């Protein structure tokens, strides 16, 4: 299940740049 | 419980972006009342 | 799973978000 | 399904915009 490993990645990167955002 | 534990940290990420989402929005409602009371 | 609150909370979270930028 | 890939590219297509 390539796909969603690769979504999961997407999210976590994009929950990422929030916090350091929020920083 | 292995899909949840994989996929767990997609939710926790999905809801920490819904989070930052409704802040920044209640944020800006906040700043449109100072507007309208100017 | 679905009847986790988290993922309840995910769903009617990226609702949400798609409302608002309407 | 067809939509899910779509979601799915659409996911990965905002990560890239964002990066």
């Amino acid at each position: 299940l390539p796909e969603l490993r690769e979504v999961v990645s997407s999210i976590s990167y994009i929950a990422r740049q929030l916090q350091e955002q929020e920083d | 419980q292995e899909l949840f534990n994989e996929l767990k940290p997609a939710v926790d990420g999905a809801n920490f972006i819904v989070n930052h989402m409704r802040d920044q929005n209640n944020y800006n409602e906040e700043k449109d009342s100072w507007n309208r009371v100017a | 799973l679905i009847k986790h609150p988290e993922v309840k909370s995910a769903i009617e979270g990226i609702k949400y978000i798609a409302e608002t930028m309407k």
